Formats: structure tokens, sequence, C-alpha cells
RNA sequence: UCUUUCUCGAUUCCGUGGGUGGUGGUGCAUGGCCGUUGUUGGCUGGUUAAUUCCGAUGAACG
């Protein structure tokens, strides 16, 4: 399922939709722009990890969860070449530009 | 008297005050640019909106 | 563009450059409101020379 | 700048160099360009005593 969410992430990347961080995901979300939402799984401080499905379901939006954040963080784009490897643990793909159809079909 | 350039706070998860569990801990700014996400600083006499700069107290 | 291009080696991302060659009040009245006997050479003779003298080996 | 948080988000900021340095000062060679060592022609406006004031508005010969 991961292979099918790194294109639409990389093609998020070209149309520069996706919202990173969380403070950018909430703001996305209450807007009611957001189209999905993406969840690190390794997040040591709890209250927040609950937060972002609330303000998913609260908003009628889908979630998926990866385990990682950094190899998240590598993928949406926050690292230069790489040298610096930082992460982030909650990113908002706002709207799109194959698989994102397998995707959304995941979510039904 | 040398002059020290000023170092933000760097304050542990900003984000994480506005919201519970749902609902917004802090209200909406009014304005027709700021809204449905501009939070509302609200100061001990005061309340503060960071892109319009309007003063309601 | 040109003719000679990549050929291999792994190109990381898609090179976005459309958005630069194509792309080439209440307040107000409020605001307009708002509108309207020592030094180093004397102390050297206060020190003396005749107290902690090493203990002499006569000839 | 000193309090209290709101927002902009990668446009980043902290340390150490006897390593350079650059919005630096300074001379030489160096390419362009001035000045330097005759002759005959040719009015919307306000303003003042006043063709007053401001304000818009070319040529040849040796
Ligand atoms: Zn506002």
């Amino acid at each position: 399922v991961n292979t099918a969410l790194q294109e639409v992430l990389k093609t998020a990347l070209i149309h520069d939709g996706l919202a990173r961080g969380i403070r950018e995901a909430a703001k996305a979300l209450d807007k009611r722009q957001a189209h999905l939402c993406v969840l690190a799984s390794n997040c040591d401080e709890p209250m927040y990890v609950k937060l972002v499905e609330a303000l998913c379901a609260e908003h009628q939006i889908n979630l998926i969860k990866v385990d990682d954040n950094k190899k998240l963080g590598e993928w949406v784009g926050l690292c230069k070449i790489p040298r610096k490897v930082v992460g982030c643990s909650c990113v908002v793909v706002k709207d799109y530009g194959q698989a994102k159809d397998v995707i959304e079909e995941y979510f039904k | 008297p040398k002059k020290n350039k000023h170092k933000r706070k760097k304050v542990k998860l900003a984000v994480l005050k506005y919201y519970k569990v749902i609902s917004r801990l802090r209200r909406e700014c009014p304005s027709d640019e700021c809204g449905a996400g501009v939070f509302m600083a609200s100061h001990f006499d005061r309340h503060y909106c960071g892109k319009c700069c309007l003063t309601y107290c | 563009s040109s003719v000679m291009r990549r050929n291999e080696q792994l190109t990381l991302h898609d090179e976005r450059f459309e958005k630069f060659y194509e792309q080439y009040s209440n307040r107000l009245q409020e605001v307009l409101n708002d509108y309207y006997k020592w030094d180093c050479e004397s102390i050297c003779s206060t020190y003396s020379n005749l107290y902690n003298h090493p203990q002499l080996i006569k000839y």
C-alpha cells in the first residue's frame, strides 16, 4: 500500500499541494480543502497522534498510517542532495495532480 | 552594553493547545482573509489576530 | 531545449519550470481615525629585601 | 530591546579555523568619448503698470 502512496505523494510534490508539518496539516484540515492525511506511527508524545484522526473524522478526511517518519520525510522532500535527513510525523495532501484510484478504493 | 539579538522562544508543540481529544479551544478571527484556522491569541485582557492585527478587548 | 540528453543515472526530481517562464475596509477608516597615589613604579619601593633569606653556607 | 502569545514556514542559524577573503583602498598596460592646441540666414491657465511672471510649446557657405 506504500508503493501506491509514493506516486501520489510524488505528484503532490510536483503540484505543491501537500502541506508538511502538523500546523499546516491542521490548517488544510479545518479549511475543508484537505483530500487525505498521512500520519507516522512513531509518535512518542501521545496527545497529538490521537488528535489528527479526530480532526480527520470531524472533517471526514481519510488517513494513512506509515511506520516511519524520517523515511516519510525523505519521501515528501525534506532532504537535499542526501546529507541532511529530517522527517515529518504528519502531512496532509490537499489536492492531487493510476494508484490514486487504488488508494481511494482502499479507503472504501 | 552590546546589543544581543533576540531569540525566539522555541516552545514545544505550539500547535498542541488549541484543540481537545474536536472543538476550537480558542475562538476564530472573523475577518475576510482570516478564519477557519487563523486562531485567536488570548492574553489576560485582550485578543489578537496574528495576520490582520485586529484589536479585541 | 536541446538534443543531447541524460542517457543514464537516476534523474531524481522532475524540474518544474512552468511557473517561471510563463509568469511574465473598516480597518482603513479605523486606522484613519487612529491617525488623528601608587603606580607600577612607585609601589616597587614598598617591597623589602631582608626577610626570607636562605641560610648561608660559609667558606 | 523587556513581558504575554498569534502568525511566515526552509527564504535556515549556532560553534571552531592563523585557510582564503570582498559593496574594500591602491598603481601599471589597456579600448572608446569630450574640450583643447570663420561667414550668412531663421499660447489653455492664472499673474503684472507693462509683448510682466511662471506655466504647456531650423538651416546652409567656405
Ligand atoms: Zn485576522
